[PDB]
């Protein structure tokens, strides 16, 4: 029968949508036979191990494959049109991001949920404009910068001067941002640069095979993740009657951006079937479901839209580099709902100027943030301290992060795919 | 002697989750379980480098020695200028680069030694 | 003359145990006419200086030349061939490592070092543990490092947030990435890299021709270093005399521990893993010993079976001559999972231990503590005083009282560069098993 | 009209010195309403934020360099180079570098251009643990310092030295390593060339954006001089520490040339040096026209032959290859400026910092291709490798312009009598 060659077909596909499905199984029957209180302490590391160890293998190799793939990817054209290319992509990234900021505001208004240093955002502006720039490519693979401030002149003339240092992180963009120039360098030399490109072109392929290898270890640890993330739940009831309007303002604005308007901008642009496209990614966004990490799930983007969708090798590997990184949009909406659930739940009022304020800073703070498991709260802080009124109590916004957090995930690495898709027929015309 | 310990756990927990994310080598995020709840109470850290206070002071909690001090780097344990309380000595095959934790370990070997010498001599 | 041409061919021998002995004499000399007294702390930092520059010169080497010869070796053999051979070597790795750690049982439990006890002289507060479960997802997320770049000078180990000391302690555990080189996550990487180099083809072949490059210059770099090796472990050896206090006093109870110790390493590395040789090859171990009698004395000198690994590499090539990718994909990965001489340390030291505290050892503790020794000697740091975390492991394993540590760590400079020259010598006889094997 | 040819050539020279002067008017026009004005002390750093993004890129691009082109550059040379008078031309110009650099710290602290915590003697041990790094990769960013305690344990007093590693960059450690990587490489043969094949191409591409960052420059160094007045004033011993400082190595390594080169070809060749120098005035009056040691490489060759007792395969060896590490005045110019931004910093250099700093100017007497202001990345590796300020370094990228010219001068007078010392060797043989 043709039924199990297709199976054979998309076993992938079945196994990591099983896998997500079997994780809120798992977790929810685990949960209900006693919710780690009987599973004790070790017995709960034990249980959520498998999927740590899954992020850690993808973290492993996403430093290699972004910076040979964007090295080959600027190489691989011409500097005025991968200008060109650029500029459009980041118009398209900072409509989007801009689209579901506002529908996020608009929503989070309309349905009303709500009823330590310091950190100016000049200086967080000014950090994130230094992260663009790595002071050390070494030191900028494995960490990033921070102000702070200290009090260093006399206690008569007490005032707050900006320091710096470097916190833990990836500071992907600086990396990005130097791989993309050290590719244009590539290519303005002739024949010096071929054995260089063809070094890191090898490189990135050894680095795809790993990628294989391990999405297809993939499905236990997602499921593991999800049982895991389910079972630590503590007071189920309580915590969904006290967020539940807030739960549902974030999930039903990443449904509204996801189903209706990126599509619909696919289609105006590109006039062929947008959920065609979806159903070739449907595998990484499942990844990025389970992961709730744009940067593990960015190598299984890149090969399924290579693969399953119509997309050229130097367009995929220089727009989705780019755009785990600065193209997020369910993380802005995130941040845009959480800042006006917050601002309500102190009964503090927004006029015209503060809405404004909530949505530049959320792009900014969108752009800012990274790809990490719950990446978007930082930036929280920022927005928050722009409106300024709504000090910062988001420990009421966490305990439900988790799911919010895999929906912004889901929704970011989708307006990336669908970006490239975008970017490929406007090529192709 | 020493004077008492002041150490208390975060006051609320976005404090908490924020430090724990920003822990070196972290790949996830803490979970709310894991966040210290309600009032706050005594805590230690098994481990500190050396890089992460400038000076550090014994204090006495429940006649238990510990090591207090102020963080200087939002990635070492505690936050950015939290006072936070260590143990006296740090776990057993580990080490934090010299410091107070490694200087403890030298001086009760160092004790050790001469108590043995001395049962040597008798 | 012939004896001109003897000394001309082993030159390099000669020199590092004539450095060797003249290291001994001058610090025995230094420590009789004075010491760390007669002459201030920087007199002592100048002097022990040069041993230490020396063992940061082997610490440069490791990590290029482990990379690019894993991942060379991985790339020049068949994915199959390679399962097959790295099976077989773990199978001889955890072979000598029973047989070690069963033989310095047996030797502790026979000679009895805490028989007397002298006088307990355990007490201040008690050192945190690691618990068995935390320190195996340790091992298991050491492999697969989070970051490359990370992993190249700093290690994951899991900490521990002690709560509510008066309310029901509860010890939380939160992790952290201390310092040290993740030597383990590294050669996983290198290994994976390298089949999946082999997979790919002729992108594939211009990678291998670019790492084997690396290697031989890394080679070279060695070269130049091997020489300048008799100086730093001549000043090592001497430095280290004369900054330890009080000899013999402290050997006058220990006598008993030291002989169990260095007795149970001179059985493993003359009548056991020459008998394996022997029996495996037909040929003579002692010729291979003679040829790698340099390493073994720079692994005596550093106390680092990590720093050594060039040294014995190079020495494995010239002479007794393994083939170079086979000797290359066998030594990186014994450097850090055979650890003969670290698991019978163990063993005697938590036999000594449990002797200390007149507890039973029956026969199920004898199997847990054996079981857990082997298990816990692979993923073991090949620094210097690498065994005692291990150690402190196994100890939480079997039940015992932790304050004697101190008794063990009072002597453990001399032991530690015994465990590892044996180490090193059942990398060195093993890879000489494998090349028999693949003559063959 | 070929004076508008003659501007676009030196565009970036005329681009610089308005941009300098452009700095200092801002600077002047902002002081009155500036210092407590204009935001006072804290959020300073606004201003002169263009200047340290330009620092960044320049501390960004320094590492990658120093290693590839040190490594290519080591793997280049050849005893084989005519066996004996390779041997004996490269030892004479070492010997010549390592004396000039020597007279030119000891007049820059002889005369004392600037001046309007404890650390011991011993501290050449930290020095010698820094140049044999423990690790390569944490060498790329850090480096081993010695700091002190006080245990008041065994009497009082004891200040026992405890080191750690804090910061620093280690580039020295890595200059050794490359030097030492590199003659390996060339030791090794028919496989070594695909390394250096790859390390040169590395240089090569890092080059084009260096001359990209050297295009952005101006605007960061406008800005730090602007943000650098205000802090300070005008008026004050900036300006005579200026005049001091270009004036004092213009005519430093004038006399140094003039009583140094004629002083070995005498006791060396017992001729008259002020005859070999009138042979070649016309290229040393190019030489002072172009700022170019590139420019007047023709003229040289042309009054060498005939006006000189140079043979053609003599000559076709000195004058060419040889000119490359071949500035003896760039490197009395970056010597004298790092002992005067010492000075300027008020800090306190013994000893060890002394050698090490002309150490590294005598291994950095390379570079520039012989480019005008070709010896400013070179500073900047050595005040990068001495844990020096380096935001002072665009006052002496302010006034290069006159003194470039003396040192091409200096540059094109060391060549020519080294050609006449090679001559007059190869003859008497």
């Amino acid at each position: 029968d043709q039924v199990r060659r297709c199976l054979r077909a998309n076993l992938l596909v079945l196994l990591t949508v099983v896998a997500v499905v079997a994780g809120v199984a798992l977790g929810l029957g685990v949960s209900g036979a006693g919710g780690a209180l009987a599973l004790g302490p070790e017995r709960l590391s034990a249980f959520v191990f498998p999927g740590e160890l899954l992020l850690r293998l993808l973290r492993m190799i996403i430093l290699p494959l972004v910076v040979c793939s964007l090295i080959g990817g600027a190489a691989s054209l011409d500097p005025g049109a991968l200008g060109r290319l650029g500029a459009w992509a980041l118009l398209f990234f900072l409509v989007t991001t801009l689209l579901a900021s506002a529908l996020g505001v608009g929503l989070a208004l309309a349905l009303q949920p709500g009823a330590a240093p310091s950190k100016e955002v000049l200086d967080s502006f000014l950090d994130l404009a230094r992260n663009i720039f790595p002071s050390n490519l070494v030191s900028a693979a494995f960490r990033s910068y921070s102000t702070t401030y200290e009090e260093r002149n006399i206690t008569g003339t007490r005032v707050k001067v900006p320091v710096g240092q470097e916190v833990e992180g990836m500071n992907i963009l600086g990396l990005v941002v130097f791989a993309i120039v050290f590719g244009v360098a590539l290519r303005k030399l002739g024949p010096e640069g071929e054995l260089l490109i063809r070094f890191f072109n090898s490189f990135n392929e050894a680095t795809m095979v790993l990628v294989s290898w391990i999405m297809w270890y993939a499905p236990v640890g997602i499921m593991f993740l999800v049982a895991g993330k389910i079972v630590e739940m503590e007071d189920v009831g309580l915590l969904f009657a006290r967020l539940g309007k807030y739960i549902l303002c974030c999930l039903l604005g990443h449904a509204i951006h996801g189903l209706l308007v990126l599509p619909l901008i696919y289609f105006l642009f590109t006039r062929k079937n947008p959920y065609r496209f979806l159903w070739g990614i449907v595998t990484p966004l499942a990844t990025a479901f389970g992961t709730s990490s744009s940067s593990a799930t960015l190598p299984l983007m890149m090969k399924c839209v290579e693969e399953n969708n119509g997309v050229a090798k130097h367009i995929s590997r220089f727009i989705l580099p780019i755009g785990a990184t600065v193209n997020m949009d369910g993380a802005a909406l995130f941040q845009c709902v959480a800042a006006v659930f917050i601002a309500q739940l102190s009964q503090q009022s927004l006029d015209f100027v503060k809405i404004i304020t909530i949505l530049v800073t959320a792009t900014a703070s969108s752009v800012g943030a990274a790809g990490i498991p719950a990446g978007g709260v930082l930036t929280l802080a920022i927005i928050l301290e722009a409106v300024n009124l709504p000090v910062d109590h988001i420990s009421l916004i966490l305990a439900v992060d988790w799911l919010v957090d895999r929906s912004c995930t889901v929704l970011n690495v989708e307006g990336d795919a669908l970006g490239a898709g975008l970017l490929q027929n406007y090529v192709d015309r | 002697a020493p004077p008492p310990c002041r150490c208390m756990t975060s006051s609320s927990p976005y404090q908490e989750f924020l430090w724990r994310m920003q822990r070196p080598g972290n790949i996830d995020a803490p979970s709310y379980r894991s966040l210290s709840k309600g009032t706050p109470t005594f805590t230690a850290h098994t481990h500190m480098p050396r890089n992460c206070y400038h000076s550090a002071t014994l204090c006495m909690h429940a006649n238990t020695h510990y090591w207090t001090g102020k963080m200087i780097n939002p990635s070492c344990p505690g936050g950015l200028g939290v006072t936070v309380c260590w143990t006296y000595f740090t776990q057993t095959g580990m080490s934090d680069g010299g410091g107070v934790q490694d200087q403890a370990r030298e001086k009760h070997v160092k004790e050790v030694i001469s108590q043995l010498t001395r049962v040597h001599g008798t």
